[PDB]
DNA sequence: CCTCCCCTAC
DNA sequence: AATGATAGGGGAGG
């Protein structure tokens, strides 16, 4: 759920700024 | 009171006992409760009917009707020995009230459809022929509308109407009631409802199921009233001129055809009716709207959003684009045979020389007669509807609701008007050239607006995004308080470089 | 309950039915700690009352009179109402057991 | 002072020609009609009483190109209409499986008109092929357009418009609007006695309306010939002459010549709306002075101008506005809105 | 890279 | 049996 529901859209929104959301989720 | 200028409305619901979570089938499970609700606000003649009623099957032991009467004590309840007599009583009630609309929630696999299936399959009784106002299949009907066709009366499926009206996830009675009427309704499974309905004792359970279905029936009227669906549809029908059924059952081209035939019949015009083959073999559309890929980034500074008001209607009004105004494509003009959409024709001898000045060539290459020689009919229709809409909006509780309904109907008609053209498939009177001209001149107007905005040196702004009629101009570090003045200035500048109906509005800003 | 019909005294045994609506403070307290509690005041205002019935597995009858008014009652309590039917399905109360 | 019925629903059905229906035509008056169409209107009186109205004498029609010359002496037109009527009747009878009792085509007449799909300035002659069964009108149009009827393909005009839409547009009717009618014909007992509705629904206003419009002597039709068919209150029968919603239309013929080049809303529904808004309450809207381009120049305008000059040089043989169109009086030919009054049977009285 | 499906913008 | 165009994007599955 986390990955395949939140990583794609948050990555689309925040890669414009230049940050990777997946790195934040990896630490948990 | 005053004269009757509305439509009577009646709603019906059914409770059927299930058999261990089987979603009661209309072939094995019989009808038991026909709770019905009649709209009181729009019902004239002040007849003693109480606007509400409950019908319950009771074979008749000697305590069930008495217990039901005391537990309700407000609405009269009728008991019948068999469901056939109850159906006959329902038919008599319908013939007595004679409502204009019979409605309900999900009427296909439920109350109205359930009753119809029960009457046809089990009792071999044609209830449809008996509920009509005359004594003596529809795949599209069941696709996005109500598939039941009763002569004289209109069948309205409430869930489809709300789906078309309001956009939200899921479509149930509880969700609609909560998101529209702010009412939370407990939901019980069919097994539990059967269990309470089959309990001889525990009057509380009978009252519970009775109030359950009574609320289900009553909330339908409020749902259709708060959205004002009936009045809005009636106003739209009065405006367009089509009957109440065609308001929601027919497509968008029907209304445009109605306006066109009504307007042209007064000008002795004869409308061409091409066949399907002629439409299929016509020239394909070549002009496409201008959309630019935005710079994908985060914009700190204020972002002014500009949007043309009725770009295509204003284009057709200003540039006089119509079926009656096309002379022909400027290239390959022959005196023997030509081609314009789905029709072929030949120009007169000295037509071009006579009107060498009072014409306007389209961006696509089609010659259009100027307003000085012939005013186009579509321009007349669009300017009339736009003037009416702005007049009622400028004037703007009952009068306010009527004005809002008229505004919505006029907006819908204006939006659907352009869709009559460019109907390459399933089009009854299309014109590829006219649609191509409209789209191309819209693109040219957009490009001119962008160039005008970018040219100004005092406005160090750059357009970042673009749509059919949307402009996104960026003002890097421009203290948004004054950004409104800049936006108004550019809107006025763009407006003053276009014909009269073309207009640009600022209307918002994104900091 | 359906056998008490006539101009003669009679007595029957059944539970007492009352309204017993919740107090607004309790409703506010439970709403503020539910995260999704609806407007429960609508559940009491939609009905929009002041009457007592007698349920004995066969129906209910309205307990009119004065002896039944001067006694606090809670739903689910069974009693021995002894009264007389006067003009309707409403039962008078003379003595309580 | 008018009987008012609201357009809540409409439907049509085929019935035998009574004395209130047309029985023959102008092209082939000898052959009668096997059946005629009748439109049913389900409406409610302003007092709130449901009324069922039957409409007679309304026929669907479609236009095809006139093959004869415009120099007819008002006699060859009738002969050509008779020949094309016979050809149509024969071909439909053969395709759909002595010539009498017309079943598909009522009559064919010649009417003038101005084409809409394109820029046309002059009067053009058209045929008015009035049919009997509106359901099969699409099939007839397809057969005519496909060349199955005649030896050559013919363009079809006004066939995508349904019969109900044509009827509503011709008589200036709008959905959920009042049908102002001055004269009507009543049927079998007006206060229906289905179960009891002849006592509950009746009121002072309804009785006043019946007293004003019903005479019970020369107004109520015979019980035997016209039985009731509606399971509702008072039922009426109407003729096309009775509908007075029309005659408020503004007919203009400015497109037959260059009238505009020489020395109020166009939608009557919009006129009613603005009248209602004015009655409810002035209104004004200051425009903006717009200074557009000299000719709204675009990227590919020069090539268009060159091609237009080439085309003007091609099709040229000094034309003038007042002497361009040929001055064929066309007075005998009926206008399309002056042609629908035709075929209305009579003002009969069979009481 | 391909079609299929969802469904929002204009 | 009826249906107004066109343009973008993501997601699953193979
Ligand atoms: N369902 C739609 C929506 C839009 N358009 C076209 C017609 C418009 O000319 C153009 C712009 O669409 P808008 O959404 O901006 O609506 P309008 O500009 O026509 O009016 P308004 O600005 O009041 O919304 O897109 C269309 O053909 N079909
Ligand atoms: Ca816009």
């Amino acid at each position: 759920y986390i990955n395949k529901i939140l990583i794609p859209p948050l990555d689309r929104l925040f890669n414009l700024i230049g940050i990777n959301v997946g790195n934040w989720a990896q630490e948990i | 009171s005053s004269v009757h200028d509305s439509l009577t409305h009646l709603t019906l619901e059914i409770h059927a006992n299930t058999r261990s979570d089987k979603i009661p089938d209309p072939a094995i499970d019989e009808v038991s409760m026909i709770i019905w609700c009649l709209e009181e606000e729009t019902f004239p003649l002040d007849l003693d009917i109480a606007y509400e009623g409950i019908m319950i099957v009771h074979k008749a032991d000697s305590t069930f009707p008495t217990k039901i009467q005391h537990c309700i004590n407000e609405i009269p309840v009728m008991f019948y020995e068999s469901e056939f007599e109850m159906f006959e009583a329902l038919t008599d009630l319908v013939l007595l009230l004679d409502p204009d609309i019979l409605s309900g929630f999900e009427i296909h696999n439920f109350s109205w459809g359930y009753i119809i299936e029960r009457c046809q399959k089990i009792h071999q009784f044609d209830i449809v022929r008996e509920l009509a106002r005359v004594k003596c299949s529809d795949t599209w009907g069941y696709a996005h509308s109500s598939g039941i066709m009763i002569t004289g009366r209109h069948m309205i499926n409430i869930w489809r109407a709300l789906r078309s009206d309001v956009n939200l996830t899921q479509y149930t009675i509880e969700s609609a009631a909560f998101n529209i009427l702010h009412k939370r309704l407990p939901h019980f499974s069919f097994e539990s409802l059967t269990n309470m309905w089959n309990a001889k004792k525990s009057t509380t359970e009978l009252k519970t199921v009775l109030n359950y279905w009574l609320s289900r029936a009553q909330i339908n009227i409020q749902l259709l009233r708060k959205q004002d669906y009936i009045a809005r549809n009636i106003e739209q029908a009065r405006l367009i001129g089509i009957d109440f059924h065609s308001v929601y059952y027919r497509g968008s081209q029907f209304k445009v055809e109605s306006f066109l035939i009504r307007i042209c019949k007064s000008e002795s015009f004869i409308l061409l009716s091409p066949g399907k083959k002629d439409v299929r073999k016509q020239k394909a559309l070549e002009c496409v709207p201008l959309v630019m890929e935005p710079e994908s980034a985060f914009y700190k500074s204020p972002l002014i959003v500009l949007d043309f008001q009725s770009l295509y209607p204003s284009i057709m009004i200003g540039y006089n684009y119509c079926y009656s105004t096309m002379i022909g494509r400027v290239r390959e003009i022959n005196l023997t045979e030509n081609n314009l959409g789905v029709s072929k024709f030949s120009l007169p001898r000295n037509i071009l020389a006579l009107l060498k000045n009072d014409v306007t060539i389209a961006p696509n290459g089609v010659v259009y007669a100027k307003t000085s020689v012939r005013k186009s009919t579509l321009s007349k229709m669009l300017t009339d509807i736009l003037d009416v809409r702005v007049m009622i909006k400028k004037t703007m509780t009952t009068l306010k609701r009527l004005l809002n309904n008229k505004q919505l109907a006029l907006k819908l008609l204006a939006n659907v008007t352009y869709g009559y053209t460019s109907a390459s498939f399933s089009g009854r009177m299309p014109c590829s050239d006219l649609a191509d001209s409209i789209v191309q001149t819209g693109r040219e107007t957009l490009e001119k607006a962008i160039d005008i905005i970018e040219k100004d040196e005092t406005w160090n702004a750059k357009v970042v995004y673009g749509d059919t009629d949307s402009l996104f101009v960026y003002l890097p570090g421009k203290t948004a308080i004054e950004a409104f003045s800049i936006g108004h200035a550019m809107a006025e500048r763009v407006t003053q470089n276009n014909p009269k109906p073309i207009f640009l509005k600022f209307e918002k800003v994104y900091h | 309950v359906l056998d008490i019909q006539g101009n003669q005294p009679c007595w029957c045994v059944g539970s007492i039915y009352c309204e017993m609506k919740y107090k607004p403070n309790v409703l506010d307290e439970v709403i503020n700690d539910t995260y999704g509690a609806p407007d429960l005041t609508k559940s009491y205002t939609d009905k929009e009352s002041d009457e007592i019935m007698l349920e004995d597995e066969s129906g209910r009858v309205l307990l009119v009179g004065d002896f039944i008014r001067s006694t606090p009652f809670i739903t689910g309590v069974v009693v021995g109402i002894l009264g007389m039917e006067a003009e309707a399905g409403t039962f008078q109360v003379l003595d309580i057991c | 002072d008018y009987f008012r019925i609201q357009l809540n629903n409409q439907d049509y059905y085929m019935s035998k020609p009574t004395f209130l229906d047309p029985s023959h035509g102008e092209s082939l008056p000898l052959n009668q009609f096997s059946q005629v169409p009748n439109i049913r209107v389900f409406g409610a009186l302003p007092t709130g009483h449901q009324v069922l109205c039957h409409v007679h004498g309304i026929l669907p029609y479609m236009f095809i190109k006139y093959d004869g010359q415009i120099t007819d002496t008002s006699t060859l037109r009738h002969q050509r209409c008779a020949q094309v009527h016979k050809t149509l009747e024969v071909k439909i009878r053969a395709s759909f499986k002595k010539l009498g009792n017309l079943n598909f085509v009522a009559d064919v007449s010649v009417v003038k008109g101005i084409p809409f799909y394109g820029y046309h300035v002059g009067w053009n002659l058209f045929y008015k092929i009035s049919l009997l069964n509106p359901s099969c009108l699409s099939r007839i149009s397809e057969l005519i357009r496909d060349g199955k009827i005649f030896g050559k393909k013919f363009e079809i005009y006004e066939s995508h418009i349904p019969y109900l839409l044509q009827w509503t547009a011709d008589f200036n009717l709008f959905g959920c609007s009042w049908i102002n009618v001055d004269r009507c014909y009543f049927r079998s007992p007006v206060l229906n006695s289905i179960l009891d509705i002849d006592k509950l629904t009746i009121n002072d206003d309804l009785q006043l309306l019946l007293d004003r419009f019903c005479d019970f002597k020369c107004n109520v039709l015979s019980r035997r010939d016209f039985p009731r068919v509606g399971n509702g209150l008072i039922e009426i029968d109407i003729l096309p002459q009775f509908i007075k919603n029309r005659e408020k239309l503004q007919h203009r013929d400015i497109h037959h010549d260059f009238l505009e080049k020489l020395g109020k809303p166009y939608v009557s529904s919009a006129r009613d709306m603005i009248n209602e808004l004015t009655m409810q309450r002035e209104y004004k809207e200051p425009p903006e002075t717009k200074r557009h381009v000299s000719g709204h120049q675009w990227q590919s305008s020069g090539e268009f101008e060159a091609f237009y000059k080439k085309a003007q040089h091609k099709t040229s043989t000094i034309p003038n506005f007042e002497n361009f169109i040929d001055k064929q009086k066309f007075s005998a030919i009926n206008t399309p809105y002056e042609a629908l009054p035709q075929l209305w049977p009579r003002l009969p009285q069979i009481e």
